[PDB]
């Protein structure tokens, strides 16, 4: 059964996103199409999500926005656009985002 | 005519990749640069040796297949296995009297 | 430029050659691959090169002397030399066979038809201009500097050329 | 027509080389708590693309060869070698039937020993030329065990044809009854494909030059190329000798696709195995096969000679 | 002399450990003399320390044995302790057994893994640095510097551990055991492993000694001798644990010292553990170590001496002394000279390494050229503090 | 997760199915929907040139029957 | 479909720079402990590999060099030696305070202070020792950089 | 105490024997090796999704070097030069004058950034909590002289990470 139970969660990552073209969005931009809480947004458009069932590393992640400050980051993104508050969360540097 | 035509295209090709990635990332003027700067042990010259032999010995027994096809069997199996018991006496001649140094 | 800078100092080098020059580099090379010296009329031209070095060391010093204003100066080898005669020398230090007697095209025209026209030139005599000696710096013969320059060229007892004193 | 049956033989498998090196630094990640290649396209299924493009257009170093003439025949030999090898196998229709195919194959490999010859025999390097000896008195030693292991199985399959082979499996894999072999045989085909834990010349580039470094960009590709065809042409006669697969004639993809994954899995073995165990000190190496491995080869050869005989299970001469 | 070849370590494999340009002589195969060049990386390390204040050069010893980090900076501090005429506190003496067992789980983890990195075994090394990370993460957690700690000082530590920080350690140390099986299960029993190492850089227990090797390398030839044990320093007089030996003293025993002690470490770490005691963390003299901030922002008498201590430093009775430390290469000490003021006179350092390169010739005699390989990696040898 | 390094193998497994696949149809349709002719031994290549004679179309793999007895 | 040449040529460049971005060959001069911290982005927290840097590459099939570590004068001329080497596009990556700018060591008699003395670095990337984090960025900045470039549009208007 | 780490003497009974042949001829032990491997397939790799994932890190961190400022606005510096005094590598340069209201602050503030060790000893000895090692740890740049920090570099890092800064050394003050 469970293997078949695997593959519901294979299509709930679908949903998860939005439909397809949200799943596949997020699969070139983020090559990961994990599904988590949104625990936030940024006025940049970074969107914060989280998932505490995965091992202390990979549980809280971002998908940095589709534009900063006038440049276009579609592609560009790099680890120097998460604005200094949330910087603290994500780095597990602290727990209250 | 086939396999003249397919070792052909299978060398053919070979060239064309060879050629193509000799000479055209040439055509693509990277600048230039200046002028950047045997013993003969024994050991490696018998393993060509010690294999040459060994090798011929094989070439008689390549026939073997055939031969098991024949009616006088006893005299096949026979022959048939002196050759492979001597191609031992050859390997432990060389090796009882330390011929196979290299493997040290 | 000097309607527009009359202050301006001008100076008229040589056939510069160095060790990426595009002088002597270039009778080693275009020659040799294919190519069998193609040396229109040898005999008839004279050349005098310059080093490369040498003619740097005169541009620093042109800045630094106060009297090099408006000035054109001639930057020129120590020896004259017959075309024939170095074109040999190359392939004799470039250990090659001589034997005396490629289209414009796109990316970098190399073995162009004007190139070819230049190095028939030859050199002019001016001592009217003044050289490379009034700014204190000394020439450098093609002898010492030209194995360093053709070292590579060379695969893995030889005597230089002839001047024209 | 033909001429179509050729090039949609020899393109597929410059695709596949490409993607064996995907596969490979991946496989090897998962072994090693990686990822690997997961970002240049999606899962990673881009990277092979990006590495060709790059090699090749990048700028060919000067060999300074002594000779070149052989500096180029090299390359051409082991390419043109390692395609050559795949037009005897069958799958299950070879494309050019061969009576002596086995031989066809045991007498082609033998030739490859060439480049790996005179690619150091142009080098101009005296460490080089020594570091290249050393990998072609490897190749050599090994292919006696590969004839000899190769020839006591054909007593159990009777002819050197290759599509005969299918034939003699058909009630069963050869793999049971010549278990022995397969361990030995398998290891041959590692030794004789430079591979890990025999890989010496990639190992011991520092102590002793290997015989390719001098090679450029675009030329690696092709020695590098070459090895891994060779590796999937290996498996694959592999999976032909012990793990036949039962021919169809009506369904003939049915055979292709069990034919396929049983040497897909083979190929993987190579991978599994390069992530697992240390290097063979060259001496050690040569020891297995003098000392371990050539002695039970020849005991073998005798005992698969006498068996059919005795048994009265001597397979048909056609 | 077949053939010289000058073998030279330029493409550094993926060692990180240095480069050695080494120059041989190969009668064929065999190697009839091994000749090390090291001064590759000499930075001049004990010629600045001798213009710096005695808290300004303690970062000096981070970068001699850099997989060693706070193993080092304890030599140092003992050192100056020693000098000093002072005695830290329980509580960071057992901070500071706690991480010299940890540094040597990291050291440790790093001699095996590039070891059987240099013999082609590639696997093993992600698997344990992916420990090495969850040991940084400690190392990050008490200083703020995942690698490079300063953490360790003449008279005790810096800071006290976060909260929380001693379950997590309790965590990783539970589990770690599990790791060297998986490890163990690759090299201990494996035949190969066996060949490239067996029977190969044999040293008799009386060349050792003379030869000046210390630690790993006199423990394989039998001979029974561990600071630790026999002159202890911190609190190494109150924890249980067995001193590995060796009985054919080659690479293999070599190699089963080092896995056989990164075991007993975890038996030493679970004991500090359990007998941390409360109470702070340096020597409570204000003269040495500074104060408090909060006691610094309020306190005349205390903000004149967090001025001197972080400007002057703070004088050292004029002396001499050698100190050694089983650090995790070897016998690790510093003679160091003090002429009374804030700057030593002179800091000589006794790396562990530099004692057994020399010996490298010794054990390569009547050894194929593959074996050097092997020879250099048993010894655990990185430059930084070969040549300084 | 490990199923993700599938992709590679299966997009491999497709090059090495291709040589197979394309021979088999290849075949065919030169042979008419038959397995094209061994002829390992002159017999069978002694016969498969008579058949080709028999054929009349200078085809071998057109394999005529009673319907030619007349 | 009417293409302008600048439009053909344009879209190349970004062919080729995106080949040589996605697929880094490095070398890396292990010299100091920088090279501890360059382990650890090829261990598997950060794998380094996945983005298409091998962990391994010999000097002559190397696309980037890693000067990670001090470099004491006795080194110096090594390193340019092995550095002209390299089959361009050559490019290379200054890590930690000792390549820098001679960081710690910097005012030793037998420093060299820093690698841009000796080669024309690329990028830098600070601290002693940079994270393996940190380095894996200054690695990721380096392939937009290699994306930026205008090769053939130079070309093409020359 | 002490432990031979390898002195056994294997029983050479026949079966023991056996085993030992058996290990040999048949390659048990390799095979026991393949094992291992073949389980870490099946096991979710470590790696973290860098950069849309970041390595944890603590509060004490070190990284870029900041200058903060009080909460009404001024300046937390007071060219008390300590900092300079004790940063190992010499690479902080001070020079201060007193200000046009008569107050002590510095004019020259540059941290050399190739001659840092990132030891943290400045943020140690600064008696006003001013220079601190932000947690800025992804500011590698593509030429030396952006790595040569001056005052109005570090106080834009100030007034640009106090929103964390200020949070980190309350989470950690206390421990000094
Ligand atoms: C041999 C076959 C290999 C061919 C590979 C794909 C060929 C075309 C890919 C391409 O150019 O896409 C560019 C584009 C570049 O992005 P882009 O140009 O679309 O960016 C703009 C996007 N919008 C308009 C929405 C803002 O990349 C891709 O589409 C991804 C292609 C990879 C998918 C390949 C998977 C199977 C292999
Ligand atoms: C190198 C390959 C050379 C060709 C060898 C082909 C072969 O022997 O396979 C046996 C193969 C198969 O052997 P077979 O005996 O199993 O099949 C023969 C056909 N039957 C069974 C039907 C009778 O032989 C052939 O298929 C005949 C090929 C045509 C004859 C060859 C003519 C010229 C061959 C090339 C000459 C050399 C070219 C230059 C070489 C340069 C140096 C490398
Ligand atoms: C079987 C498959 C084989 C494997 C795949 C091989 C790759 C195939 C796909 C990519 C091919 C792209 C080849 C581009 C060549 C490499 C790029 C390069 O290095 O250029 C740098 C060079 C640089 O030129 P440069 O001007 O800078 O040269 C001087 C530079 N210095 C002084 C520093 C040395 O540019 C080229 O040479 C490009 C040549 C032209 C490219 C073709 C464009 C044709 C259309 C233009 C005309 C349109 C008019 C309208
Ligand atoms: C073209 C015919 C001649 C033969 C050429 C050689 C054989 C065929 C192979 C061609 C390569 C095709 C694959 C290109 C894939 C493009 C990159 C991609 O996959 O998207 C991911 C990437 C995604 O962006 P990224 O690279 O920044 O990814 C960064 C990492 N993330 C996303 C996780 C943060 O796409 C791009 O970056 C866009 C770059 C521009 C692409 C330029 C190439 C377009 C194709 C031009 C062809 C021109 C041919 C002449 C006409
Ligand atoms: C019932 C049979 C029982 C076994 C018979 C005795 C087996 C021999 C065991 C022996 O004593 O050999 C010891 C010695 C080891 O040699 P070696 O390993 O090279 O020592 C230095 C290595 N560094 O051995 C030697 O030095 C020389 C050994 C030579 C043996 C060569 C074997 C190759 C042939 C394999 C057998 C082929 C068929 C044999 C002939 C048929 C007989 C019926
Ligand atoms: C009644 C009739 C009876 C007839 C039959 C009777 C005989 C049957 C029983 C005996 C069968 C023997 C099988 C022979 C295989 C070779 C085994 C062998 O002996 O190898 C020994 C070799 C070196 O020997 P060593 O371990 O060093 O011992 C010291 C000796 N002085 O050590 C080695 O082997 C080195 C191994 C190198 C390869 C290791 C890396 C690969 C391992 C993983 C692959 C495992 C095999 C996978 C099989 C794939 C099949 C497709
Ligand atoms: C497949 C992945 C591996 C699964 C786990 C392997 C395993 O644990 O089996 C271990 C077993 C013996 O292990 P060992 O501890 O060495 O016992 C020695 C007793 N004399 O090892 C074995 O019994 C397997 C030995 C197989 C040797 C090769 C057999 C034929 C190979 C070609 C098929
Ligand atoms: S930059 Fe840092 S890690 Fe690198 S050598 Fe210098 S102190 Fe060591
Ligand atoms: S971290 Fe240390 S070396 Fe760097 S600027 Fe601060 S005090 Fe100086
Ligand atoms: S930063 Fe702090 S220690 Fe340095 S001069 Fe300013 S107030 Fe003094």
């Amino acid at each position: 059964m469970e293997l078949l139970q695997v593959l519901k969660r294979g299509l709930q990552q679908v949903s998860g996103h939005g439909g397809l073209r949200g799943y596949l969005r997020v699969l070139f931009r983020a090559n990961d199409v994990r599904v988590g809480t949104l625990v936030g947004e940024d006025k940049y458009g970074n969107k914060y999500y989280e998932d505490n069932k995965q091992f202390f590393g990979r549980h809280r992640w971002v998908i940095y926005t589709t534009e900063m400050n006038g440049k276009n980051t579609f592609w560009d993104v790099d680890g120097s656009m998460v604005p200094p508050e949330w910087h603290r969360w994500l780095h597990c540097m602290t727990d209250d985002p | 005519m086939n396999l003249m035509l397919a070792l052909l295209t299978n060398f053919t090709l070979a060239t064309l990749l060879v050629i193509i990635a000799f000479w055209l990332p040439q055509l693509n003027v990277y600048s230039e640069k200046t002028s950047p700067y045997l013993p003969f042990s024994m050991k490696f010259f018998l393993v060509a040796i010690t294999f040459l032999l060994f090798d011929l010995e094989i070439a008689l027994l390549l026939p073997l297949p055939w031969a098991s096809q024949t009616a006088n069997l006893n005299t096949m199996l026979t022959m048939a296995l002196f050759l492979i018991i001597l191609l031992a006496v050859s390997l432990a001649y060389e090796w009882t009297q330390k011929g196979l140094e290299w493997t040290e | 430029v000097r309607e527009t800078f009359p202050e301006a100092t001008i100076i008229k080098p040589a056939e510069i050659f160095g060790r990426e020059d595009r002088f002597l580099n270039y009778f080693a090379n275009i020659r040799w691959f294919g190519g069998v010296p193609l040396i229109s009329l040898g005999k008839k031209t004279v050349k005098q090169p310059v080093y490369i070095v040498d003619v740097t060391k005169g541009i620093i010093n042109a800045i630094k002397d106060p009297d090099a204003r408006g000035k054109t100066f001639a930057f020129v080898g120590p020896s004259r030399y017959l075309l024939f005669d170095l074109v040999q020398y190359v392939f004799a230090v470039a250990h090659r066979p001589f034997l005396p007697y490629f289209e414009i095209s796109p990316f970098e025209p190399w073995t162009t038809r004007d190139k070819v026209e230049r190095i028939h030139t030859t050199d002019k005599i001016l001592p009217h201009l003044p050289g490379l000696e009034d700014l204190g710096v000394e020439a450098t013969p093609l002898e010492l500097k030209a194995i360093e320059v053709l070292r590579r060229h060379r695969t893995y007892d030889v005597q230089p050329a002839k001047t024209i004193p | 027509m033909f001429m179509i049956n050729i090039l949609m033989l020899i393109i597929p498998i410059l695709l596949a080389v490409a993607f064996l090196t995907l596969v490979e630094r991946k496989v090897l990640g998962y072994m090693q708590l990686r990822k690997g290649p997961n970002v240049v396209g999606p899962y990673g299924l881009l990277q092979p693309i990006a590495d060709a493009i790059k090699l090749f257009i990048k700028e060919p170093l000067r060999p300074a060869t002594s000779s070149a003439s052989m500096f180029i025949l090299a390359p051409i030999m082991a390419l043109g070698l390692a395609l050559t090898m795949w037009i005897p196998l069958p799958m299950p229709y070879p494309l050019i039937n061969m009576n002596l195919g086995v031989l066809f194959m045991l007498a082609m490999s033998s030739l490859a020993v060439y480049s790996i010859l005179w690619s150091g025999w142009a080098s101009n390097s005296k460490y080089a030329l020594i570091g290249a000896l050393r990998a072609v008195a490897q190749t050599i030693s090994y292919e006696v065990t590969l004839a000899i292991i190769l020839l006591s199985v054909l007593l159990m399959s009777g002819s050197f044809t290759l599509s005969t082979l299918i034939t003699t499996q058909e009630q069963m894999w050869l793999i049971l009854p010549a278990w022995p072999l397969a361990m030995m045989w398998f290891i041959s085909t590692l030794a004789e494909t430079n591979r890990a834990p025999f890989d010496l010349t990639e190992g011991e580039s520092e102590l002793v030059s290997g015989f390719n470094v001098e090679y450029a960009a675009g030329p690696f590709a092709l020695f590098f190329m070459a090895e891994y065809a060779n590796i999937i042409m290996m498996n694959i006669f592999t999976a032909i000798l012990f793990l036949g697969t039962s021919h169809n004639p009506h369904m003939p993809e049915l055979y292709t696709i069990n034919f396929t994954i049983k040497s897909l899995l083979l190929t993987m073995s190579f991978l599994w195995i390069r992530a697992s165990y240390p290097r063979f000190r060259y001496d050690q190496l040569m020891h297995l096969l003098w000392k371990n491995f050539l002695p039970l080869t020849l005991a073998l050869c005798m005992w698969h000679v006498s068996l059919p005989i005795l048994t009265s299970g001597i397979p048909p001469q056609t | 002399l077949v053939s010289n070849l000058t073998l030279n370590f330029g493409p550094q494999h993926p060692a990180a450990h240095g480069v050695l340009r080494l120059v041989m002589e190969l009668s064929g195969e065999m190697v009839r003399k091994c000749d090390p060049h090291i001064g590759l990386l000499h930075r001049g390390t004990e010629k600045l320390i001798e213009y710096k204040t005695y808290l300004q050069a303690l970062p000096y010893f981070d970068r001699l044995d850099y997989v060693s980090m706070m193993c080092n900076e304890q030599a140092y501090s003992l050192a100056v302790e020693k000098l000093l005429n002072i005695r830290p506190p329980p509580r960071a003496q057992w901070i500071r057994v706690l991480f010299g067992e940890i540094t040597r789980l990291l050291n440790h983890i790093m001699a095996v893994t590039t070891h059987a990195l240099d013999i082609g075994a590639m696997t093993p090394f992600f698997w344990m640095f992916e420990e090495r990370e969850k040991m940084f993460e400690f190392y990050e957690r008490v200083s703020g510097a995942r690698m490079h700690a300063a953490y360790v000082r003449p008279g005790g530590v810096h800071q006290d551990l976060p909260l929380g920080l001693m379950d997590d350690i309790y965590e990783f140390s539970k589990n770690f055991s599990l790791r060297i099986d998986e490890l163990e299960e690759m090299l201990t029993n494996n035949r190969i492993w066996r060949n490239r190492t067996v029977d190969i850089g044999i040293v008799t227990a009386e060349d050792a000694l003379n030869y000046g090797f210390s630690g790993v390398m006199l423990r394989g030839s039998g001979i029974q001798w561990d600071l630790r044990k026999t002159q202890p320093y911190d609190v190494y007089d109150q924890v249980e644990f067995d001193v590995p030996i060796g009985s054919r003293g080659d690479c293999y025993d070599r190699y089963l010292c080092r896995v056989e002690e990164m075991r007993q470490s975890i038996r030493i770490i679970s004991q500090c553990l359990n007998k941390m005691p409360p109470g702070e963390i340096k020597v409570d003299d204000a003269k040495v170590s500074p104060p408090k901030r909060a006691e610094m922002k309020t306190s005349m008498e205390s903000l004149i001496h967090h001025f001197k201590l972080y400007t002057e430093g703070y004088q050292v009775p004029p002396g001499a002394t050698y100190t050694a430390i089983e650090a995790p290469k070897g016998e690790f000490g510093v003679y160091l000279v003090s002429d009374g003021s804030s700057r030593p006179y002179r800091c000589k350092i006794k790396a562990p390494g530099f004692a057994h390169l020399a010996g490298l010739d010794k054990m390569s005699k009547g050894h194929m050229l593959a074996d050097v390989v092997a020879i250099i990696g048993t010894q655990d040898i990185v430059f930084g503090e070969v040549d300084r | 997760m490990w199923f993700e390094v599938l992709p590679g193998i299966a997009v491999m497994g497709v090059c090495l199915f291709i040589p197979g696949m394309a021979t088999a149809r290849i075949h065919r349709f030169s042979n008419g929907g038959k397995e094209k002719r061994v002829a390992h031994y002159p017999y069978q290549w002694y016969l498969m040139e008579r058949d080709r004679r028999v054929s009349g179309v200078n085809r071998s793999y057109v394999s005529k029957g009673l319907e030619n007895i007349d | 479909p009417s293409s302008r040449g600048e439009y053909v040529v344009a879209k190349l460049d970004d062919l080729i720079n995106w080949a040589r971005r996605s697929s880094l060959w490095p070398m890396t001069f292990g010299l100091a402990c920088c090279a501890v911290e360059m382990m650890h982005m090829a261990a598997p927290r950060y794998d380094m590999d996945r983005f298409g840097v091998v962990f391994r590459a010999s000097p002559r099939q190397s696309d980037v060099m890693i000067v990670a570590g001090t470099l004491t004068n006795k080194m110096a001329p090594a390193l340019r030696k092995v550095y002209d080497q390299m089959p361009e596009p050559r490019y290379v990556v200054s890590m930690g305070s000792c390549a820098n700018g001679g960081g710690y060591y910097h005012y030793s008699y037998s420093v060299v202070r820093g690698c841009d003395r000796i080669v024309p670095v690329d990028i830098y990337v600070p601290g002693c020792p940079p994270t393996a984090e940190a380095l894996l960025y200054g690695i990721l900045q380096l392939q937009k950089k290699i994306k930026r470039e205008k090769r053939l549009r130079i070309w093409y208007r020359r | 105490t002490y432990k031979y780490v390898n002195l056994r003497e294997p029983s050479m009974d026949m079966k023991s024997v056996t085993d030992r042949a058996a290990q040999t001829l048949l390659w048990t032990e390799l095979i026991r090796g393949l094992g291992m491997t073949l389980s870490y397939l099946f096991r979710e790799p470590a790696t973290i999704n860098y950069p849309f994932e970041k390595g944890p890190l603590s509060p004490r961190f070190r990284g870029e070097h900041a200058l903060r400022r009080y909460p009404s606005g001024e300046e937390r510096c007071i060219a008390c030069k300590l900092c300079e005094a004790v940063c190992p590598a010499q690479a902080i340069t001070i020079e201060a004058e007193p200000r046009a209201d008569g107050s002590r602050r510095t004019t020259r503030y540059d941290i050399d950034m190739t001659k840092c060790i990132y030891c943290g000893f400045c943020q140690e000895a600064c008696p006003v909590d001013a220079i601190v090692e932000g947690p800025n740890f992804e500011f590698s740049t593509e030429t030396h002289e952006e790595l040569l920090y001056n005052k109005e570099k570090l106080l834009n890092n100030g007034d640009k990470w106090e929103a964390e800064i200020a949070a980190n050394i309350q989470a950690d003050y206390l421990y000094r």
